[PDB]
RNA sequence: GCUGCAUGGCUGUCGUCAGCUCGUGUUGUGAAAUGUUGGGUUAAGUCCCGCAACGAGCGCAACCCUUAUCCUUUGUUGCCA
RNA sequence: AAGGCGGCCCCCUGGACGAAGACUGACGCUCAGGUGCGAAAGCGUGGGGAGCAAACAGGAUUAGAUACCCUGGUAGUCCACGCCGUAAACGAUGUCGACUUGGAGGUUGUGCCCUUGAGGCGUGGCUUCCGGAGCUAACGCGUUAAGUCGACCGCCUGGGG
RNA sequence: GGGCGUAAAGCGCACGCAGGCGGUUUGUUAAGUCAGAUGUGAAAUCCCCGGGCUCAACCUGGGAACUGCAUCUGAUACUGG
């Protein structure tokens, strides 16, 4: 059957939610469309940047922008101008002035958009999926995952019929509401369709 | 310092409800080149760790043969379920005259010096036994000597 | 150890003639009323030289792990091996528990673990629920794998009450490689075994003698290497 | 606009049914088997005993939410011995 | 001997096995061709024919039903004498001989033991079941071998055609 | 130097002529069997040791081989008479 995503359902016990912040019904739906806005255009130049994970924070007369990435050197540019174009055009978007903290992954292969990301990319690169799906088991393995599962699937190697394939070392208990499971999917747009990727990362319980 | 070789490596497969299963096996000979030599049967999902584990379990079960000079003692014939397995010794500077199993269990037991021949099934798991049980079944001399009650005088 | 010692503790008893092996010929007298007799005369002389080689092997700081699942003998080689500072099973021979040493040893060491934590050690973080389940894992653990605790290695050589009823312990030791000193009845099969002990071992009396005859060796090779 | 019979995502279904496997050991020439079977028991492959099996994992259960009792903390916009 | 043989009785007749002797003295085993026997169905002639029942008929069933189901029903099944010589004629395992650990039965003889007895110890023949070594591709066979061996005969050489 | 329970393969069964095989002891024979010798088994070829075309193929000396046949003498364990 289908499964409960896994920060979802944990989001209330030991998942913090992306955005902390809080309002009423009359702007409710205005910030959400503006962290909407914030996030997707935050993206897509920042697509090389190995963006991770983005917190969006409101404090009362502004908002903050955490961006969770692995390589801030990019990000950052030369003595900070691109962080503040990014201020520029982020702060434009809400029409309030906006704070950026850059935090740094030191192990880019332990969160789950690294590795999801990084194996879609190697999809329309043309590297193949069972390849590439066991070096991203043997990587966080070896950098220190306690449990680890990859989900390839759909019209794998140009087939005529798409096919499920995963495969599992480690660690995964997802039933467990204290388990602290890192969960990402990512896509990879194909000559011959589109494919997604899922990545449970387990690291330890409480 | 010892011999270790692979012989043959085999997909098989275990169909479940959600298809195939597919596994590696591997067969290899261990031998210190002296006449003690052992096979080793693996089974895994991946190849480097199917041969591995036939590594092991060929350095335990390890034989011990009684070889003149390099080479056989006597004709000696190994057979196993349906591999029928015919060795002599041959002369000084022949080489090994083998199939591609026997050859590699001959070469790291240390036999230098072989003529053998493999009827019925060419199967190389079973050829390998054929082969262990012809070099065990083999005798040497002085065991016999003792065995005859009749010293060395026969050579 | 004698003639008339064995005689009157009656091991000389064999099974039904119903239940016998036919390699147990050399060892057979005769069959009174469908029950076989063992010849003490052919027993006691090999069951002399393999006492001596158990003191021999005993010489070299052995390890002496004695078998018995019968609980006709339960208590008896319990106290046994305990009172000359040798090793036991009792309570059933675990399956692989020679050749699979290393996931055995696993099991040992949580078992060895639990006792210091527990019982001599700190009682708390009760939450009064795990603790009689943590209890009933040390007496599980105790009763199967408590004789062979502190052993930390493969046993030197195997004493066995029963050669057909422990088979599965005799072709471990077979495989091994490790001597075997078993007593083999009428009903068993010696194939197994290294150094035949044919008598019986149904009766309590019977076993404590054959049980104080190898602690005797055993204690005499520890004073002798004194 | 067409092709869910090219797909991703999402969902229904048996069904919250209790199953799905691995490591080492052992067995079998081998595919594989055993473990996982059997006597009971349980809501349950839950537990126990036996058992060439010893352990382990994903599922069962537990951790999360609410309701059922009490103790302590703050008393307004709620309560009045 | 196989095919096979089932109420009771009488007549004629074959083989088998056991006990203790006597007697012949290798007269033995196997067997190409040859000969004889050989279920059922079938064929010839003459009988017999209750039951059953190919064919055939009718009624159902069914999309159709030359069938399965139902109601009937001739050959045949029965006897005598010939012919046929085929079967999953099977133990799917040629005949003969010797050797190789055991256990429980069935069935038929036979020697003994205080025969005391409504009790045990031996010895044969035939016959089922389980299983050891061994053999087997495996299943399995396992003293009644598919084990270890000898004698001779028959047969086999990819699936179709 | 293969097989026939189930992969192809034990005649449906038996009797039985030819044929194949044959328990055990002594004597004799010497057909099979074995040993020795003699005569043949052409040359070339094949193989070994050499020789000559500058090497090689090629040619060539000797040897071995052609252990097959026949005869004579002898042995008598086994087979046969
Ligand atoms: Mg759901
Ligand atoms: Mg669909
Ligand atoms: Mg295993
Ligand atoms: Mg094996
Ligand atoms: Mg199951
Ligand atoms: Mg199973
Ligand atoms: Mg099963
Ligand atoms: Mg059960
Ligand atoms: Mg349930
Ligand atoms: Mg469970
Ligand atoms: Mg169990
Ligand atoms: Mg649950
Ligand atoms: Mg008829
Ligand atoms: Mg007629
Ligand atoms: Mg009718
Ligand atoms: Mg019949
Ligand atoms: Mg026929
Ligand atoms: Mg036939
Ligand atoms: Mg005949
Ligand atoms: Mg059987
Ligand atoms: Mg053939
Ligand atoms: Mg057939
Ligand atoms: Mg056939
Ligand atoms: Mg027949
Ligand atoms: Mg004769
Ligand atoms: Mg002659
Ligand atoms: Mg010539």
């Amino acid at each position: 059957g289908q499964k409960v995503h896994p920060n979802g359902i944990r989001l209330g016990i030991v998942k913090p939610w992306n955005s902390t912040w809080f309002a009423n019904t009359k702007e409710f739906a205005d910030n959400l469309d503006s962290d909407f806005k914030v996030r997707q255009y935050l993206t897509k130049e920042l697509a090389k940047a190995s963006v991770s994970r983005i917190v969006i924070e409101r404090p009362a007369k502004s908002i903050r922008v955490t961006i969770h990435t692995a390589r801030p050197g990019i990000v950052i540019g030369k003595k900070g101008e691109d962080v503040e174009k990014l201020r520029k055009v982020v702060a434009d978007i809400a029409g309030v002035p906006a704070q950026i903290n850059i935090a740094e992954v030191r192990k880019p292969e332990l969160d789950a958009k690294l590795v999801a990301d990084s194996i879609t990319s190697q999809l329309e690169r043309r590297v193949m999926f069972r390849r590439a799906m066991k070096r991203a088991v043997q990587n966080a393995m070896r950098l220190g995952a306690k449990g680890i599962k990859v989900e390839v699937s759909g019209r794998l190697g140009g087939a005529e019929i798409a096919r499920t394939e995963w495969y599992r070392e480690g660690r995964v208990p997802l039933h467990t509401l204290r388990a602290d499971i890192d969960y990402n999917t990512s896509e990879a747009h194909t000559t011959y369709g589109v494919i997604g990727v899922k990545v449970w990362i387990f690291k330890g319980e409480i | 310092e010892l011999q270790e070789k692979l012989i043959a490596v085999n997909r098989v497969s275990k169909t479940v409800k959600g298809g195939r299963i597919f596994s590696f096996t591997a067969l290899t000979v261990v031998g210190d080149g002296n006449g003690r030599v052992g096979f080793g049967y693996g089974k895994a999902r991946e190849v480097p760790a199917a041969i591995q584990k036939a590594m092991e379990k060929a350095r335990r079960n390890m034989i011990n043969v009684a070889l003149n000079n390099g080479t056989l003692q006597h004709p000696v014939k190994g057979v196993h379920t349906g591999s029928r397995v015919f060795m002599q010794p041959a002369s000084e500077g022949t080489g090994i005259i083998a199939g591609g199993a026997m050859r590699a269990v001959l070469e790291v037991a240390g036999v230098h010096n072989v003529l053998a021949k493999a009827y019925g099934s060419t199967n190389p798991i079973n050829v390998v036994r054929a082969t262990i049980d012809g070099l065990e079944n083999m005798n040497s001399p002085e065991m016999v000597a003792a065995k005859r009650g009749k010293s060395v005088e026969e050579i | 150890v004698s003639m008339r010692d064995m005689l009157k503790a009656g091991v000389h008893f064999g099974h039904q003639t119903r239940y016998w092996n036919p390699k147990m010929k050399p060892f057979i007298f005769g069959a009174r009323n469908k029950v076989h007799i063992i010849n003490l005369e052919k027993t006691v002389p090999m069951f002399n030289e393999a006492l001596a080689e158990l003191n021999k092997i005993a010489s070299r700081k052995g390890k002496i792990l004695f078998v018995g699942t019968k609980r006709a003998a339960s208590e008896a080689v319990k106290d046994a091996a305990l009172s000359c500072d040798q090793f036991f099973v009792n309570h059933r021979w675990l399956g692989g528990m020679l050749t699979n040493w290393k996931t055995v040893r696993q099991s040992i060491k949580r078992l060895k673990d639990l006792e210091t934590q527990s019982q001599d050690g700190t009682f708390d973080k009760l939450t009064k629920k795990e603790a009689l389940m943590r209890t009933r894992e040390l007496e599980k653990l105790e009763n199967s794998l408590g004789g062979i605790k502190d052993m930390g290695g493969l046993p030197d050589a195997l004493f066995v009450i029963d050669a057909d009823h422990e088979h599965i312990a005799i072709k471990e030791a077979n495989n091994l490689g490790i001597p075997v000193f078993a007593i083999v009845d009428t009903n068993s099969d010696p194939d197994g075994v290294d150094f035949v002990i044919p008598g019986n071992d149904d009766a309590i009396r019977a076993v404590t003698l054959y049980l104080g005859a190898v602690a005797a060796t055993v204690r005499e090779g520890r004073s002798q290497d004194l």
